[PDB]
RNA sequence: UGAAUAGGGUGAAGCCAGAGGAAACUCUGGUGGAGGCUCGUAGCGGUUUGACGUGCAAAUCGAUCGUCGAAUUUGGGUAUAG
RNA sequence: CAGCAGGUCUCCAAGGUGAACAGCCUCUAGUUGAUAGAAUAAUGUGAUAAGGGAAGUCGGCAAAAUAGAUCCGUAACUUCG
RNA sequence: GCGGGAGUAACUAUGACUCUCUUAAGGUAGCCAAAUGCCUCGUCAUCUAAUUAGUGACGCGCAUGAAUGGAUUAACGAGAUUCCCACUGUCCCUAUCUACUAUCUAGCGAAACCACAGCCAAGGGAACGGGCUUGGCAGAAUCAGCGGGGAAAGAAGACCCU
RNA sequence: UGGCUUGUGGCAGUCAAGCGUUCAUAGCGACAUUGCUUUUUGAUUCUUCGAUGUCGGCUCUUCCUAUCAUACCGAAGCAGAAUUCGGUAAGCGUUGGAUUGUUCACCCACUAAUAGGGAACGUGAGCUGGGUUUAGACCGUCGUGAGACAGGUUAGUUUUACCCUACUGAUGAAUGUUACCGCAAUAGUAAUUGAACUUAGUACGAGAGGAACAGUUCAUUCGGAUAAUUGGUUUUUGCGGCUGUCUGAUCAGGCAUUGCCGCGAAGCUACAUCCGCUGGAUUAUGGCUGAACGCCUCUAAGUCAGAAUCCAUGCUAGAACGCGG
């Protein structure tokens, strides 16, 4: 979910739709993609 | 009389339990016959992984020296130290020596341990820490054992130094480890000048050999049949038989041998794995790890944090591709190959590229 | 062929599938892969930027029936490459095909891999969108 | 011959009103009565599955399933014996 | 027969939440049985999860989809109940 | 209770109709390959990666037929098949965590229950021997495990005849 | 049921006249038989009633090769290559679905391709109980009938704790003692295949076609290793929502309805990660010098080249193997 930093070989990407290119970063961040939890409440995603 | 396919491995019989802490192997890695000196294993403490980004070994890659992602454990080897050089010869009975070549000098965790000072078990008698025994006049005539035509393999009695990786007791670890070397003389001359005290790392392991990964695995419980061996379930999976089995003898006869799919121990032995290739060797500091996600899990390289379990690295590591058994706190005796597959890469460093470094967790 | 990839299970016999093409079925099949070799009970995994055997199940008469095999596109399974980057999809999805390896339809709608168009330059002729 | 079914949904037949129809059909509301109408508890029946069988009852126990104003269930007294 | 996981007529009817007598939960009011502690294997006894979607087994057995209130919209044909 | 043999229409192919024998005298309306069919993967269409079910007929009825009845024909079910939509730990594929016990301990205290004995390969043989012939092999103090034999827990076998 | 024979018969040697272009044996084979053998398919009451419980499949515990495929070789009435046939040799690999109770019967999609035989077919105190020994009821067919049938249909008992042994794990004790570990006189073990880069557009040919042989890499699949860039679980410790009641009330706090229900990381693991072929002894076969035997030729003197398996390397271990200071 997060707005945190990709490395140059890690990080996993879905492509869910017509190549929408999301990603996970943290741990606690990719969990946040079950939940739905928005970056509204949530300040430093 | 039938026979259903071989589900597990058979020849781990008995499956009995490692009972001291680091490996044996009976049939040591023999020499290096180039290498003038060398030791045969050597000494490892089981830690933690990190993903090396490198590029390939294998230079006709279709994806020829891309990025790689590959496994590593980066064991801590502090050197061992030596009590005495002992002089394995010939007798015409077999194999007995003569004298050992003690060292002046021990180390500080050589209080606690010799002794067997444990509770329904034999001692030793008063043989105990060392006081100041025979290596002036025994120094010599281990020139005189090879000169007998009787004599063989000349190995060395050590110890650890432990406090120096974070474990903090002070009651060493035990073995006798083997000297290689080009000859039965080599590996006498120039083991005079190893048991001084401490011997080196950089003998036995040069960069870009293989290694072989015997250490003692893990007991995972009484393991029964299906994890033991490799049987299914029955999918009705009702009554009585679940997480059983069918055939253990047969009507004819009704002796059978030691094949049979029944319940024990499982691992835990000083089970050998095979020619994981040796990636680096970096003394003090160089690789970190910790990245934020969920890959495997508990064994982190210096990250903002530490290490879960062991703690944190401030030592000299040998990086073995691959892996080596145990788990977090196991000391481990990391063996050499006798059979190197692979041609040398040695010489100059193996690539880092980059590795990440953060929390582990969220 | 190498994959050069991970090629993960979980796609068995069966398969509920989309028509990956624009020929235009519904559910496909996927009936024996290409090399087999499995066991009772043990279901006969398939992969991505394969050759795999298929007909079709439910559809429409156009598209459905009598064999002509396939080649799966995506599945939503996470697989390592070797350069350290993850890619799971969306919607499984085969291209009915040919029996060495090229569409049947007149290009491939949706994703496709990198190393599923590696493997086939048939494929990778008409491809869909290349992530 | 004595005792027991709370709660909750519909409603022909009879009878009247209002718009509409040559007249009858149609068509809008109220009044009102006969249910194996009908529904959920009491009373009361037994489809599936697991554990028991040297154990609690000489066919047992747990999870699971049916009916109920009708060909209704039940107690007591009394009579009928190869 | 039993100091046995039992048979056994039959009386009375508070508060707030949910039709009642489901459930929910306290009163008036009552009580944990003729042996016990610590660890908590294999194996028999409970739940969770990637990807697939029936492909498995005598056996959709098992297990999943869905659910209220209120409004809209809706199929053959009758012994016309 | 409700028939046989023989002959017969352009042309492949068939018997309307006719004769003859036999008996008390030889069936209508309507339907068919059955809870009944030897013959039969009969014969044809559609479906199916193969599909004999689904559903379309064929005629080649071992042996359909009106009152302990054919036939019209709506409602109702812990009763019986298939196609179709979403889907499913049953399986692929197994892992992990949890409740209770096993391990281990105290107390009091069961159960039907009593063959000298307890290796295997070859050989003879009351006929498939750890037990007998030769040869190879086989030590004891002890506990946790697991379903292959001996053939357990048991009743004078279920077949089978007097 | 076991024994016996091989009846009923299968297979091969093979009498070898025929017939295939000529032409006993490329191939096809009248007419049949001899030895072997125990499979089609049964002859026999020899040996058995204080049990002699069935079929197809799941699961797990062997040995042989009457040989499908992998190593090694030779020949044709075979142009390379497609096609056709025979010998050395048992270490390993040997698919997925549909018709049908069902292997048989019978069809399809691939794939490098999908063998033969025995063993109480491991085989109901592991497992299903569809196939498989009684008891509701009906039809056809037969008999005066109660009812029957070498014909079909509908429902209809898998109990429980292994005495001794096989047997898989864990401890305790024997030539002073002995924490600690190396010999290898010995015991247990591991195993396979395809595609692609690329060889090569070369050999050879009418035309379709496209061989020897290298270097290089990787994908199915198995075991052991497996805890980082993956995928998930984590009742431990934190975070979201709904109902009733108590603690005097409000309030602040609790029990309780599975972890009430809604969402992460300790601790573990895969749907996953890493790794894997030395010397010695010899066979078919081909030669080498030279016989038996004036010539000749692999063997009698003499002397060599030579196969997955064989056999050892690689790892575990009561001197009879944990050595022994």
């Amino acid at each position: 979910f997060s707005g945190a930093k990709i490395y140059p070989g890690r990080g996993t990407l879905f492509v869910r739709g017509d190549s929408k290119i999301f990603r996970f970063q943290n741990s606690k961040s990719a969990s946040l993609f079950k939940q739905r939890k928005n970056p509204r409440r949530i300040a430093w995603t | 009389k039938y026979e259903a396919p071989r589900h597990g491995h058979l020849g781990f019989l008995p499956r009995k339990r490692a009972a001291s802490i680091r490996a044996r192997v009976k049939a040591f890695p023999k020499d290096d016959r180039s290498k003038p000196v060398a030791l045969t294993s050597f000494l490892g403490y089981k830690a933690g992984m990190t993903t090396i980004v490198r590029d390939l070994d294998r230079p006709g890659s279709k994806f020829h020296k891309r990025e790689v992602v590959e496994a590593v454990t980066v064991v801590d080897t502090p050197p061992v130290v030596v009590v005495g050089v002992v002089g394995y010869v010939e007798t015409p009975r077999g194999l007995r020596s003569l004298t050992t070549v003690w060292a002046e000098h021990l180390s500080d965790e050589v209080k606690r341990r010799f002794y067997k000072n444990w509770y329904k078990s034999k001692k030793k008698a008063f043989t105990k820490y060392s006081a100041k025994y025979a290596q002036d006049g025994a120094g010599i005539e281990r020139e005189l054992a090879r000169i007998k035509k009787y004599a063989s393999v000349v190995r060395v009695l050590v110890h650890t130094q432990i406090r120096k990786t974070p474990l903090a007791q002070k009651k060493a670890h035990l073995a006798e480890i083997q000297l290689n070397g080009g000859s039965i003389s080599e590996k006498v001359d120039w083991a005079r000048e190893h048991f001084e005290k401490t011997v080196a790392v950089d003998s036995v392991f040069e960069q870009n050999e293989m290694i072989d990964a015997i250490a003692v695995t893990k007991g995972h419980g009484f393991e029964g049949v299906t994890h033991r061996w490799g049987t299914k379930k029955l999918p009705r999976k009702t009554h009585r038989g679940l997480r059983k089995v069918a055939c253990i003898g047969a009507w004819h006869p009704a002796h059978v041998m030691w094949s049979v799919a029944r319940a024990g121990q499982r691992g835990y032995h000083s089970r050998t794995s095979i020619n994981h290739k040796i990636y680096r060797v970096g003394k003090g500091d160089d690789e970190a790890n910790g990245a934020t996600s969920f890959d495997r899990t508990k064994k982190t390289i210096t990250p903002m944090g530490g290490f879960v379990h062991y703690g944190e690295i401030k030592n000299d590591f040998i990086m073995v591709k691959g892996c080596i058994p145990g788990n977090r706190k196991r000391i481990v005796t990391l063996r050499k190959s006798l059979y190197t597959n692979t041609s040398r890469k040695a010489l100059e460093e193996v690539s880092l590229k980059w590795i990440d470094t953060a929390s582990k967790f969220g | 062929q190498g994959t050069k990839f991970r090629i993960s299970l979980g796609l068995p016999v069966g398969a509920i599938m989309n028509c990956a093409d624009n020929s235009g079925a519904r559910n496909l099949y996927i009936i024996a892969v290409k090399g087999s070799g499995s066991r009772l009970n043990r279901l006969p995994a398939a992969s991505l930027g394969d050759m795999v055997m298929a007909t079709v199940k439910k559809g429409k008469p156009e598209l459905r029936k009598k064999v002509m095999p396939a080649i799966v596109v995506r599945q939503a399974k996470s697989w390592r490459r070797r350069d350290g980057v993850f890619l799971y999809f969306e919607d499984n999805a085969g291209v009915i095909a040919n029996p060495k390896g090229e569409m049947k339809g007149s290009a491939i709608t949706g994703p496709v891999g990198k190393e599923c168009a590696d493997l086939w330059p048939r494929v990778a002729s008409n491809s869909g969108v290349v992530v």
